[PDB]
């Protein structure tokens, strides 16, 4: 009874980065990982990864660089105002001038950054740096 | 052998009143019935037409 | 329904005010006053078609549909002419940043051009006060069940 | 009876692969088998390929003729690579303000005309695996793995079967046989 | 270790592997088409089968249930297919 | 994980990547539903129409072969049974221990194991009863289970 | 098993239920087997022996009583003796004659 698919990916890929390895397995897949991890492609903190095509779910294997420390999971996924996100990035983020707050919008899963630019809001997922 | 019935006129009302409402039962099942037979036939008729179409109303004007 | 057969009281039943003369023989001897409560809420064939009064009901009755539209579920129809919905919710609360589920019940006049059941959803207007707790009126239905009878037949 | 098997008047393509058609069974059984449209497409290097569209009911006994039917229309309209297809209708996903209309089948959902599509491009290699390569660039890109059996019929058409999937889809596309 | 194709590993290092546990499951059972001495009928029969199969035109045991693969009867042509 | 006891068994079937399949297979999908309904007219249940059709015939998986689950080809020819297979088989079970321990009232393991498989047939009743495969006012009652095992 | 085979034959076949049918059916030579109770009065069964040996028809002899009997049939009330005069999809007479 896995209750977040996107929880047990996160602490695979931490576990690995903490041992050095440069490739993780993790099944189930979900768009929301697909979305998680392409925000982190395009910052630079993941390599490429490949969704395998089993006819259940999904197994994805990521090529992972070393350039992470932490990709972590608010569970629950709470709702965020506008007003609240500096709150959130205060309490969990190293500093101003890098990491990413991950949440999802009715404009799509995104960084922070990207959610102050559109001028939307939404529900909070987890955090990369 | 309850009680369920104060007198007669209480357990004539509640004879009507489930009377009433096994009518309307029955009335609903029968239409129900009705309208799947008669879907039943038409869509066995559509089968004989379209069916018979491939075989002998492919070959003589169109 | 109802089984008023129309004039199940001790006085007579009838609209006030609708006045059907015995001596014009018009050819319908239905002689009815229904009103479109408002709203875009369809006032129902069996109102305009019925025998029955009811005097509170918000088409043929003399309230008036004003104020607050809401929505519920029926979990009682054991009085005559009212019904008890439940009307659930989620309460905030900012110290946990989480929600609780909360319920009010909230008892509602039907009319008798409505067949309601326990389970049906229903849509229920503010009225004037016309009991004790009962401040509502059912304008309109949605049962949540597609007639799913024969499903119980099984053999 | 060679307007019969167009479906639909257009035009000298469709109408030379119809007496190809005729000309070949003037030799079965493939008078009831008729399709509807006709796509020429390129190919980056060389040739051009064809898209024969087809009621899907039609493709079980399109799919017993096509290595004995193709053969012969590599060899007679050649310069080309045809390949056949079913129409299969995509209809939209709803959105939450848009009235609603009936469930929208998973067969007439998007990713299943899709894979589909594929399956069919692909014809008797029984496509064994599929990938999904994302890359940094946020781009995709799909292998799809073919079995090496009755490879050698296809081993040709790699690449009119990319271009293809990607005029059709407009996704990118690759194949791989493992050995 | 630290660096690998879990993508295209070994068939040595898959075949060995739970069938679940591959990079994409499938059965590791099988089919075959069995005659008995008597009859040249084919008869197709799953490796593990869970019942006593028997040949349609001589009423006779050809393969008989165990705790994993059909124990085949005596001496009978078998092929995987 | 094993909903009443402990185990962790990961048992299964594995279920092939084709599914359209296996390229050696005569015996039409009209041929093999002719099967399974003289099968099911024998008396047989999916599971073992199933396996009768894979181990003594190549038929591999019935949704690949035809494009339908048993359950719906029989309930499609009108063969449907009155409760699902796995109610019935629970309610069997139930039935032979409840049998047992009025025969023996000493047996507190199969006063323990009754109550776990009753809790089972409640919770797929409950199930059934809200996909309406059963009636509502349906209820598993042990003093006619041998009248409803019928 | 002789419990599931009756069970078939309860919804595909043809039976009767209880002594005089039974009897009836015998006398007209329709039946086929006859199922009989343990708990029957053994009066009850000798009649139904004889009546069988005199129709060339097969007895089986349920290990259970009338209660057991009904159940197995299908029913809420209990039988001390079935008659089997037409099997369906059943096997029940060749499985053990």
């Amino acid at each position: 009874t896995r209750s977040s698919v996107l929880a047990d990916a996160l602490n695979a890929i931490n576990n690995a980065e903490k041992t050095g390895k440069r490739q993780v397995l993790i099944r189930p897949s979900s768009k929301v990982i697909i979305k998680f991890l392409q925000v982190m492609q395009k910052h630079g903190y993941i390599g490429e990864f490949e969704y395998i095509d089993d006819h259940r779910s999904g197994k994805i294997v990521v090529q992972l660089n070393g350039r992470l420390n932490k990709c972590g999971v608010i569970s629950p996924r709470f709702n965020v105002k506008i007003g609240d996100i500096e709150k959130w990035t205060a309490n969990l983020l190293p500093a101003r001038q890098f990491g990413y707050v991950i949440l999802t919008t009715s404009a799509g899963i995104m960084d922070h950054e990207e959610a102050r630019r559109k001028h939307v809001s939404g529900k909070i997922l987890g955090f990369v740096y | 052998k309850g009680n369920a019935f104060k007198h007669k006129r209480a357990l004539v009302e509640h004879i009507i009143q489930a009377k009433a409402d096994a009518q309307r039962e029955k009335a609903l099942n029968e239409e129900a019935e009705a309208r799947r037979l008669k879907n039943r036939a038409a869509r066995d008729r559509r089968a004989q037409r379209v069916a018979e179409k491939r075989d002998a109303l492919l070959k003589e004007d169109a | 329904s109802t089984e008023l057969t129309v004039q199940s009281e001790r006085a007579f039943q009838k609209q006030p005010h609708i006045f059907n003369n015995p001596k014009v023989k018009t050819s319908k001897r239905t002689k009815r006053w229904y009103k479109n409560a408002g709203l875009g809420f369809k006032t129902p064939k069996t109102a305009i078609e019925g025998s029955y009064i009811d005097k509170k009901c918000p088409f043929t009755g003399l309230v008036s549909i004003r104020g607050k539209i809401l929505t519920g579920t029926v979990v009682s129809t054991k009085m005559h002419r009212t019904i008890v919905i439940r009307r659930a919710y989620l309460h905030y609360i900012p110290k946990y940043n989480r929600y609780e589920k909360r319920h009010k019940n909230v008892p509602v006049h039907v009319s008798p051009a409505f067949r309601v059941q326990v389970g049906d959803i229903v849509t229920v207007g503010q009225c004037r006060p016309i009991s004790k707790t009962v401040r509502f009126n059912v304008v309109k239905v949605s049962a949540a069940a597609g007639k799913a009878n024969k499903q119980f037949a099984k053999f | 009876p060679q307007a019969k098997i167009l479906s639909q008047a257009p035009t000298e393509l469709e109408l030379q692969v119809a007496q190809a058609f005729v000309e070949l069974e003037n030799s079965a059984e493939l008078r009831p088998l008729q399709f509807k449209s006709i796509r020429e497409i390129d190919v980056a290097g060389g040739k051009k390929a064809l898209a024969i569209f087809v009621p899907v009911p039609s493709l079980a006994g399109f799919h017993k003729v096509q290595t004995k039917l193709t053969r012969e229309l590599e060899k007679k309209f050649q310069d080309r690579h045809v390949i056949f297809l079913a129409e299969r209708r995509i209809l939209p996903k709803p959105s939450r303000t848009s009235r609603q209309v009936q469930k929208r089948p998973r067969s007439r959902t998007l990713t299943a005309v899709h894979d589909k599509i594929l399956e069919d491009l692909v014809f008797p290699t029984e496509i064994v695996g599929k990938r999904v390569r994302y890359l940094v660039g946020g781009n995709k890109i799909q292998k799809v793995l073919l079995d090496s059996k009755d490879v050698q019929q296809i081993d040709y058409k790699l690449e009119s079967f990319q271009a293809v999937y990607n005029k059709l889809t407009g996704k990118q596309i690759v194949f791989e046989i493992p050995s | 270790v630290l660096v690998q194709d879990l993508l295209h590993p070994t068939a040595a290092s898959e075949a060995r592997k739970h069938k679940l546990k591959t990079l994409v499951q499938g059965p590791r059972s099988y089919f075959l088409d069995v005659k008995c001495p008597g009859c040249l009928n084919i008869t197709t029969v799953f490796s593990h089968a869970q019942t006593a199969v028997t040949c349609e035109s001589c009423s006779t045991i050809l393969c008989t249930p165990t705790g994993g693969k059909a124990k085949l009867s005596e001496g009978t042509s078998f092929r995987r297919k | 994980g094993r909903m009443h006891s402990a185990g962790k068994g990961i048992s299964s079937s594995a279920i092939p990547y084709s599914r359209n399949a296996p390229a050696w297979f005569k015996l039409s999908s009209e041929s093999v539903i002719e099967q399974i309904v003289k099968y099911a007219r024998k008396g047989l249940t999916p599971s073992q129409i199933g396996v009768l059709l894979r181990d003594a015939h190549g038929v591999t998986q019935a949704r690949v072969i035809t494009g339908n689950k048993i359950m719906r080809i029989l309930k499609s020819n009108g063969l449907a049974p009155e409760i699902p297979e796995d109610l019935y088989y629970l309610i069997k079970k139930a039935v032979s221990v409840r049998k047992h321990l009025e025969r023996n009232r000493k047996d507190k393991d199969a006063k323990f194991r009754l109550i776990l498989i009753e809790s089972r047939i409640h919770r797929l009743a409950r199930y059934y009863r809200t996909v309406a495969v059963l009636p509502p006012n349906w209820k598993y009652e042990s003093a006619t289970a041998s009248a409803l095992v019928n | 098993s002789i419990n599931q085979k009756l069970a078939l034959v309860i919804k595909s076949g043809k039976y009767t239920l209880g002594y005089k049918s039974t009897v009836k059916s015998l006398r007209q030579g329709k039946s086929k087997l006859i199922i009989i109770a343990a708990n029957t009065p053994v009066l009850r069964k000798s009649e139904l022996e004889y009546y069988a040996m005199l129709s060339k028809t097969k007895v089986y002899y349920f290990q259970g009583g009338n209660n057991e009997l009904g159940t197995a049939v299908g029913k809420l009330f209990r039988v001390g003796v079935v008659s089997i005069l037409e099997a369906g999809d059943s096997d029940i007479l060749t499985t053990l004659a």
